[PDB]
Formats: structure tokens, C-alpha cells, sequence
């Protein structure tokens, strides 16, 4: 700061402590119901995926 | 590759008011144009009475 301020790099970061990350298995990432739409999507049902 | 990578890394704007003082105004203006005529009238009246010396000395 001031008239003699030194040339400077700007650094950016975040914290998100008590959380646990989530990725809903739903076609549009919304909680439309507990049994999701993709969980009913009977392509990826009976003919089982790795 | 690692260690530091956890965080992240013109011409003319043409101002005008600068570092001078404040300013004020008032509306009681302008007798002054009369004296320019006062001065040049009375100046003639000087010469007019210099002439009145000469025009009496010449008699």
C-alpha cells in the first residue's frame, strides 16, 4: 500500500470445512425425490455396469 | 507440477479536477463599465480646460 507499494502477485483459495462433497445421481443434479430419475432409468438397471 | 499449485497464481483515463482549492460565487455585479466612461470623460475635461488657459492667454 502507499506510494512505495511493491509489485504483487494475487493468490486465491477457499475453505469448506464441515461439508462432505456430493454428486447426485440425477439427470439434472436436483433432489426431485429420494429415488432419483437415473436410479429408475432401466438401461442402467438389469443389464449391469462396471 | 505440484507444491505451489494448491493456491492459484493502458493509455489515458483523463481526469480533470486535480489538487486545487474549493470555489464560491455571488450576484451583486458590474458597476465597472461606467468608470471606463467616467475616466475618459474627465480626461477630456482636463484637456478642455488646458485649452481654456491657452484661449485666454492668446487674448
Amino acid at each position: 500500500i502507499g506510494q512505495t507499494a511493491v509489485p504483487s502477485v494475487t493468490q486465491k483459495k477457499f475453505l469448506c470445512d464441515r461439508v462432505m462433497w456430493r454428486i447426485p445421481f440425477s439427470s439434472n443434479f436436483m433432489s426431485m425425490g429420494a429415488l432419483t430419475d437415473l436410479g429408475q432409468n432401466m438401461l442402467y438397471a438389469n443389464s449391469a455396469h462396471a | 507440477a505440484a507444491a505451489a499449485m494448491t493456491a492459484t497464481r493502458m493509455p489515458s483515463s483523463g481526469s480533470s479536477p486535480s489538487v486545487p482549492s474549493s470555489i464560491i460565487a455571488e450576484e451583486k455585479l458590474l458597476a465597472l463599465l461606467a468608470e471606463l466612461e467616467a475616466l475618459s470623460r474627465q480626461l477630456a475635461a482636463l484637456t478642455q480646460q488646458v485649452s481654456e488657459l491657452r484661449e485666454q492667454q492668446q487674448q
